[PDB]
């Protein structure tokens, strides 16, 4: 919840 | 960027998009080859986009270049966030232009209240969600160390620091990543991290990129 990708870190794994 | 402006369309050149068939991350062009990004923004397939300004339509500036190489840190840790530095070469080199311009490694790492200049296309809420098409810009001071440790405590290495409001207010955010952090014409950091965004006693962290000049460097020359 914390890296700032889009759209998020957590959705890409 | 939450509570940034309008950056102007091509007045930060060595801004770069991350397109994997959408935006999701920024870099920062370093030589006509060579991007700087953040390592949880590694892809295999990365198309990386020059002198954009609004991301959605094609205006003329543009030139789209496929990554041949993306480089992650070999001690990058995706759980500490440590090391959260890639290279991208690209598959040919860039046309440097007014429009399409390298920035500058740093000599010596920057001090804090040094002011920075933050990029990209992120968010710009702090809660909930509004993607821009055009780039959004920020200035923000780095902060002190012992300021960024008591905000994030447990959680800043040597290879991170903070820049930003502790009132809240204003931050990088989700698309931000990878981004450039730029004080006096150098490239002092990269997006990183932090948590949720513009709010209260809680900054971005970015990488440290004076930790990794002779790395850069030295990764470049051997690829
Ligand atoms: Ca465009």
């Amino acid at each position: 919840i914390s890296t700032r990708k889009y759209p998020s870190d957590w959705e890409e794994w | 960027i939450v509570g940034g402006y309008t950056c102007g369309a091509n007045t930060v050149p060595y801004q770069v998009s991350l397109n994997s068939g959408y935006h999701f991350c920024g870099g920062s062009l370093i030589n006509s080859q060579w991007v700087v990004s953040a390592a949880h923004c590694y892809k295999s397939g990365i198309q990386v986009r020059l002198g954009e300004d609004n991301i959605n339509v094609v205006e003329g500036n543009e030139q789209f270049i496929s990554a041949s190489k993306s480089i992650v840190h070999p001690s990058y840790n995706s759980n500490t966030l440590n090391n959260d530095i890639m290279l991208i070469k690209l598959k040919s080199a860039a046309s440097l232009n007014s429009r399409v311009a390298s920035i500058s490694l740093p000599t010596s790492c920057a001090s804090a209240g040094t002011q920075c200049l933050i990029s990209g296309w992120g968010n710009t809420k702090s809660s909930g969600t509004s993607y821009p098409d055009v780039l959004k810009c920020l200035k923000a001071p780095i902060l002190s160390d012992s300021s960024c440790k008591s905000a994030y405590p447990g959680q800043i290495t040597s290879n991170m620091f903070c820049a930003g409001y502790l009132e809240g207010g204003k931050d990088s955010c989700q698309g931000d990543s990878g981004g450039p952090v730029v004080c006096s014409g150098k490239l002092q950091g990269i997006v990183s991290w932090g948590s949720g965004c513009a709010q209260k006693n809680k900054p971005g962290v970015y990488t440290k990129v004076c930790n990794y000049v002779s790395w850069i460097k030295q990764t470049i020359a051997s690829n």
